[PDB]
RNA sequence: AAUAGGGUGAAGCCAGAGGAAACUCUGGUGGAGGCUCGUAGCGGUUCUGACGUGCAAAUCGAUCGUCGAAUUUGGGUAUAGG
RNA sequence: UUGAUUUUUCAGGCCAACCAUCGAAAGGGAAUCCGGUUAAAAUUCCGGAACUUGGAUAUGGAUUCUUCACGGCAACGUAACUGAAUGUGGAGACGUCGGCGUGAGCCCUGGGAGGAGUUAUCUUUUCUUCUUAACAGCUUAUCACCCUGGAAUUGGUUUAUCCG
RNA sequence: UUUUUACUUAUUCAAUGAAGCGGAGCUGGAGGUCAAACUCCACGUUCUAGCAUUAAGCC
């Protein structure tokens, strides 16, 4: 499994052709220098490879899930 | 302090084998373990590994000599024959 | 009598002990004197007279070997090779 | 070795996987050394072959 | 009554010697046309132990003359022979420590090591630590030398024959006692199957000639016939005298 | 492939003390040895113990030898009846 | 081994020291892990996540008008970044012992969040869960090496005195 | 018939991946040259742990 850094790569990955679904996981996280706050990780199953995007900003989560292809399964978890 | 009298690196032997048979293995076995000067970079590394092998730990040349010395008594006088005799055949 | 007259030139006069000191002096040209000890390897032997062949310098191979050439100019270890910068009080460039 | 990019295996220099820098550095000097003393004891045997 | 240990070691079951940690054959080069016109040079590479050997052994490379490759040849190893030293060999190399040279080119007196006994067999005399084979004289109207071996034999070899200049190294390795049964073990671990020996007087008479008796004692005369057969070779064989050596010889 | 834990304390090295020199003494450090006490292990001393139609066609118990090497051991391999 | 030839023919170019074969389920050796699952199988099945070897093969990137890349004084760095015959090396690949250092697992222990036990008395108590695989990326080291500089009032330095 | 030593092809020993053998001739160094150039020797590698392979050149 590969961690992908940059947002802009990780949507360019999603539009693979090789690309067969996507995972969307919440995780209720908290930094113990503050409070609650909710991790998302998108997760894009490739042939050889997992990616995973790690999104620790709520509203970049939302945005950038509206902007992967229509076309892919995603799972919610 | 001194530890033993005169058995020196032999005091491993305890009170074995003879005292005569301890002495003779002293003197070529003081021998073995010194470290002499290399002749090439001229430190005083070069230790016996095997038998006739003697190595510097410096410039890492290794030199055939004797079993015990790095150079026996007759490899130098071969050696002083070997030079003379070259002098008169090349003048 | 060299050994005498290379004493004299280390109490007097101006001199670089050691090979990275002999080649930059070479190279600066403000060596009068390449002095090489007899168990000096022949490679850096043969570099160091190559360099002083270029900056038209005289060597001299000393006989004995690093051990002696550096009691010889009074120090407590191994001199494989030096350079004369200044003869002083001493006449060794006169001679070599 | 075989599954392994070829940065890994090797050095930008001659001998790069093979040497070290020292034993190259000394290869190249001797090279040069011994070939110039090459064409001095060239010229010397030519300078004894015209007058003795 | 039964074999006997003399005549076991000839099947050379457990007799063989053991030879997986040796390095090599010690020989010198074929000899080729620049050994026998000029000189060939080249580089000692290695100074190594010789499990069952009291000589080192040099690992000596030489170029190919007739294809691009090189030639790793394995030479007892002299003394003062040192790693980095060019080696020549040939009829016109120089008499320096460690070349090899035809016995006729070396002047009386050369100390001299693995000389071959006959031209090209490659080094047979003066092999083993601290030996040497001195050159006594030439006969160059017959082409034949003269040398004196470890032994004190004086032998007559043609001049064409090869030998390494120096003495063996590794010498006086006999000066200091072995003081234990398990040094003399580890000394025969790496040569072959010889030791420990058992007494012959202390075995049964089917064992060795000299077993039996309600004491231990030979009960016959000791020195054998140089025409007794095997069995009976049990002894001092074809002793011209024996006790202890008093005088010269 | 396997071999607790201790004792002793060889060379080498550091420091101090004494001496004109040749050299000597002391305190440490170090960790040698087919060294030593002693487990596992390997062996098999004595009880001339048990048993002796046995648990066993050689064992059982205590006692004992040795226990870092000429050590112990698996597998592969070689040697075959005068 | 190539250029092939479709002419199913070839043209050649290199070499043939050595090289039948058998011989290790403890030597050498390409590549896999975790969780779950059976009455009985599991590093083999299920779920997920990887890897190696062989083959085919396109796209992106890279490179070329100074054709087969740049940077760094250097040790060397990198996403790549021609290379036949032949040759030279390296890895495979190597005893044993001694102390020292680092890591891992285990042992010990503090706080907190749970569960169980003791509770005539005492015990902020006794026991227990609090875990993280192969694999991918970045970072991380004794040793070794490079540049600078030129050292006696010798200095650095290990438990073990070796280095300049 | 016996003794000795000459030959090499039988036979025997050894080595090599059967690489340079034997004779002669080119080139120098020499003999003192007393015809006329005869005889002898050599005939590309030695401060250094580098390199040498798949012919350049001339006709
Ligand atoms: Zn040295």
């Amino acid at each position: 499994a590969r961690e992908i850094k940059d947002i802009k790569e990780f949507v360019e990955l999603a539009r693979r052709s090789d690309i067969k679904s996507a995972i969307v996981k919440v995780n209720a996280k908290v930094n113990a220098n503050g409070k609650k706050f909710k991790q998302t990780k998108f997760k894009v199953r490739g042939s050889r490879y997992q990616y995973t995007l790690v999104v620790n900003d709520a509203s970049k989560a939302k945005k950038l899930q509206q902007s992967l292809p229509p076309t892919l399964k995603i799972t919610n978890l | 302090t001194k530890r033993t009298k005169k058995v020196g690196i032999t005091g491993k032997f305890g009170v074995r084998y003879g005292s005569s048979l301890r002495r003779q293995t002293k003197k070529l076995e003081v021998q073995q373990h010194a470290k002499y000067d290399c002749s090439f970079c001229g430190k005083r590394t070069v230790q016996r590994g095997a038998t006739g092998i003697w190595n510097c730990k410096s410039c890492k040349k290794t030199v055939a000599g004797g079993a015990y010395t790095v150079s026996t008594a007759a490899a130098a006088t071969v050696r002083s024959t070997i030079r003379r005799l070259r002098e008169l055949a090349e003048a | 009598n060299i050994n005498s007259k290379l004493a004299l030139t280390i109490k007097s006069g101006k001199y670089t002990l050691g090979y990275k000191s002999v080649v930059k002096s070479l190279r600066t040209g403000k060596a009068k004197l390449v002095i090489i000890a007899a168990n000096t390897p022949v490679l850096r032997k043969s570099e160091l007279e190559y360099y002083a062949m270029l900056s038209k310098t005289p060597v001299y191979y000393f006989q004995g070997g690093n051990n002696e050439l550096g009691t010889v100019c009074g120090k407590l270890f191994r001199v494989g090779t030096l350079s004369i910068l200044d003869a002083g009080d001493s006449d060794i460039l006169s001679s070599i | 070795y075989a599954q392994v990019s070829k940065t890994h295996k090797t050095v930008q220099r001659a001998y790069g996987g093979s040497r070290c820098a020292n034993c190259v550095k000394e290869r190249i000097v001797r090279a040069f050394l011994i070939e110039e003393q090459k064409i001095v004891k060239r010229v010397l045997k030519e300078q004894q072959d015209k007058e003795k | 009554g039964r074999v006997i240990r003399n005549q076991r070691k000839g099947a050379g079951s457990i007799f063989t010697s053991h030879t997986r940690l040796r390095k090599g054959a010690a020989k010198l080069r074929t000899l080729d046309y620049a050994e026998r016109h000029g000189y060939i040079r080249g580089v000692v590479k290695q100074i190594i132990h010789d499990p069952g050997r009291g000589a080192p052994l040099a690992k000596v490379a030489f170029r190919d003359p007739y294809k691009y490759k090189l030639r790793e040849e394995t030479f007892i190893a002299n003394e003062g022979v040192y790693t980095g030293q060019f080696i020549y060999a040939g009829k016109k190399a120089s008499l320096n420590v460690g070349n090899i040279l035809p016995l006729g080119a070396c002047p009386e007196g050369t100390i001299v090591s693995n000389v071959e006994e006959k031209v090209g067999d490659r080094g047979a005399l003066g092999r083993t630590s601290g030996n040497y084979v001195i050159i006594i004289g030439h006969n160059p109207d017959e082409n034949k030398t003269r040398v004196k071996l470890p032994s004190g034999a004086k032998k007559i070899i043609s001049s064409d024959a090869r030998g390494v200049i120096g003495v063996v190294a590794g010498g006086g390795r006999i000066d200091k006692p072995l003081l234990k049964a398990g040094r003399a073990f580890h000394k025969y671990k790496v040569k072959r199957n010889s030791w420990p020996k058992t007494r012959g007087v202390a075995m049964n008479p089917v064992d060795h000639p000299h077993g039996g008796g309600n004491h231990q004692h030979i009960g016959k005369a000791s020195t054998i016939s140089r025409g007794a057969v095997s069995g009976q070779k049990a002894g001092l064989i074809a002793a011209r005298r024996t006790g202890l050596l008093r005088g010269t010889q």
